[PDB]
């Protein structure tokens, strides 16, 4: 495994989506701007910001084959935005109808509907009427108790993970009709309308990650509590297989990622991704991606002079202050596909609360 | 400052002010000072006459130490009848006043030094029998020792001169004792005190201060005052101790010695606030240097340059 830093933003990133060509991507300051990067050379630059919020935008993500980019903040909106000929974004604000903030969006694979997040107990499935040109809500609320941290689509349309602060991680039927072709009768279940829940999983502390094997026929999920745990499903109303918990002995995890359908990537205060491996017999943590793991006069320039007399001062001593051995300098707040098929990750992505945008390959 | 003033330094300003005046206003002015004392300064018949009063709650025990002589002796025909609701009263006339500037700035002084010539008494009392029983013990060495032991029980002044304290002394042939039964009320002053009063009496143990009055602490009191009226062991007083010798008191020193020592826990008093004010510009020296600790957690940026006013620039 390898890590190349893409880029460094002057501002906290939690998180980040690269279009499908990956020319270009977008990202979450730490403010009610989003920004837009795309390539220069082998560098990136700065295109063009949305601003369309009135608060803080607490997550963003880019539809592969439709070409979309969403949005969600603090203020309870969301906006998607959609490229015009001339070759600028036209925003559009998608009626929500949350009590509370929007903490997290996700594109179906299908990308015909999005789910977002919130602090109001619901999570707000949305799609698009060519009727109406709206974009319409429904809610999913009712096992939800809590904040819900993180979404993840199953591979075909309809069913949704959903790690919530209540220590537990849903699988709900977002089965919207009209929208999505019938769900196949499969592991989660067949009877499958609306809001029916195949999963109610226990966690030790809150649930910051999930997502759905690239087969679908296992869930992935990681605890405050500094573990990642994986369920094997058998049938509705029925015990699963297998609900291995592999328990780290570092600090929590915050995203993960199926590399295939034997091995995870998962990362988060720790700084740095981790490689965890298995089957329903049993997982294992195994190698971590970051070789800082390991934990590895001449002429002076004028900023060096400078500095070492700014440092006697504001500081202790001359002395420097050390970087840390990994290559984020700060929790990385979310870990996202980059290249491969889709079930054999062979490079992902990385955006740190440092601001670091760092490719890794396995 | 590092050691009080012996006069209310109100009294000397305002007189240095009338006694220069070519055309003086009326007053009307109460002034408070240490130890409970108040003096009240008025013009009350013409602008021409001013009367200087005094109340101090003692007053009643110094007249049985013989002060009225004392200040016969020093203010003369400026005494006036007690105004009412104060203990002594003296009527200053501004066309009457002595002539020469060096006379009027040592009647502006020997006014506003009222409350150390007012409490003066006892201890010239003190000064005076010791010159006696120096005479008698210089008759007879052997009878010396039985003198000393009836003046300390029959010759002992006491005075209740505020109500946290008591100040106690006795003559004997060689010296004048002075024990100050002294409290501090206030909590903060009380912990801080003790050091004060610690330090005190292990300062007179070393080589460079010997010429001093030898000086003792105890907190119980000295065998000689242990029947005293407000004298109580148990109540968290504690008792310095002066000796003063016939080197302390000589006629050259003794009207400073009176002054300096009137005003001991004065000086106590004003110096445990004085290391309060010390305290703080050491605390926030350390604070100074904590905010060093935490620089080192800010990430490097430089913030834009700017003109003094903090408005935004453009150059470099």
């Amino acid at each position: 495994a390898t890590s190349q830093v893409l880029h460094i933003l002057p501002k906290p990133s939690y998180e980040h989506a690269f279009n499908s060509q990956r020319t270009e991507f977008v990202t979450t300051t730490a403010t009610n701007q989003v920004e837009l990067y795309e390539q220069d050379g082998n560098g990136w630059k700065h295109a063009r910001t949305f601003s369309d919020h009135d608060k803080i935008v607490t997550c963003v993500d880019w539809a592969p084959k439709s070409n979309r980019i969403v949005t969600c903040s603090q203020d309870r909106n969301a906006y998607v935005y959609e490229k015009r000929p001339d070759g600028t974004w036209k925003q559009t604000l998608v009626l929500l109808r949350l009590n509370r903030a929007a903490t997290f969006v996700r594109w179906s694979p299908n990308e015909d509907k999005f789910a977002v997040g919130s602090g109001a107990r619901v999570i707000s499935v949305c799609y698009f009427e060519q009727e109406n040109d709206w974009w319409v809500s429904k809610h999913l609320k009712r096992p939800l108790r809590s904040t819900i941290l993180s979404l993840d689509w199953h591979p075909n349309n309809v069913l949704l993970a959903a790690g919530c602060a209540d220590r537990k991680a849903y699988v709900l039927s977002a089965y919207v009709r009209d929208v999505d072709a019938k769900p196949e009768a499969s592991v989660w279940g067949s009877r499958l309308p609306f809001n029916t829940v195949c999963a109610e999983y226990p966690s030790g502390g809150w649930v910051h990650a999930v997502g759905f094997s690239p087969s679908g026929n296992a869930l992935a999920y990681a605890g405050h509590d500094s573990s990642v745990t994986i369920a094997y499903p058998s049938a509705p109303e029925q015990p699963p297989r297998a609900l291995i918990t592999v328990k780290l002995s570092q600090l929590p995890l915050r995203s993960l990622l199926w590399a295939n359908e034997s091995a995870i990537v998962a990362a988060g205060y720790n700084y740095s991704p981790i490689l965890l491996q298995g089957n329903e017999s049993g997982w294992a943590h195994t190698r971590d991606l970051d070789a800082g793991t390991s934990k590895t006069e001449g002429p002076v320039s004028f900023t060096a002079l400078r500095s070492t007399f700014r440092n006697m001062d504001l500081k202790g001593s001359s002395q420097s202050i050390s970087s840390l051995p990994t290559v984020h300098q700060n929790m990385i707040a979310t870990l996202r596909p980059y290249a491969g098929t889709p079930g054999n990750i062979t490079a992902f992505t990385s955006s740190g609360t440092d601001g670091r945008v760092v490719l890794w390959t396995l | 400052m590092l050691s009080l003033d012996y006069n209310n330094i109100f009294i000397y300003e305002l007189l240095t002010e009338r006694f220069s005046s070519e055309n003086p206003s009326s007053i009307d002015q109460v002034v408070t000072d240490f130890d409970g004392v108040t003096f009240h300064i008025s013009t009350p018949e013409e602008k021409t006459k001013i009367l200087i009063s005094l109340s101090m709650k003692c007053y009643p025990e110094l007249v049985n130490y013989g002060t009225l002589d004392l200040l016969k002796q020093i203010y003369g025909a400026y005494v006036h009848e007690p105004e009412m609701g104060y203990n002594f009263s003296i009527l200053i006339d501004l066309q009457q006043l002595p002539a020469t500037d060096e006379e009027k700035e040592q009647l502006a002084m020997s006014i506003s030094m009222l409350k150390r010539n007012v409490l003066a008494a006892p201890f010239h009392r003190a000064f005076t029998k010791q010159a006696e029983l120096a005479d008698l013990a210089r008759k007879d060495p052997e009878n010396a020792p039985m003198l000393d032991k009836q003046a300390t029980s029959q010759e002992l002044m006491a005075i209740h001169y505020r109500d946290e304290e008591t100040i106690v002394l006795w003559p004997e042939h060689d010296r004048v004792t002075v024990v100050f039964s002294t409290k501090f009320r206030e909590e903060t002053d009380r912990i801080f005190g003790k050091v004060f009063l610690q330090e005190f009496v292990d300062a007179r143990r070393r080589p460079a201060i010997q010429t001093a009055p030898q000086v003792l602490f105890s907190y119980d009191p000295p065998l000689e005052i242990r029947d005293i009226q407000g004298i109580q062991k148990g109540d968290d007083f504690g008792f310095v101790t002066f000796v003063l010798f016939e080197r302390h008191f000589t006629p050259q020193n003794r009207e400073d010695c009176i002054s300096h020592i009137q005003v001991f826990r004065n000086t106590l008093h004003f110096h445990i606030k004085a290391s309060k004010a010390y305290m703080h510009q050491r605390m926030r020296k350390r604070v100074a240097d904590f905010q060093k600790v935490l620089n080192r957690a800010k990430p490097d940026v430089e913030l834009e340059r700017k003109t003094a006013t903090g408005r935004s620039f453009v150059r470099a």
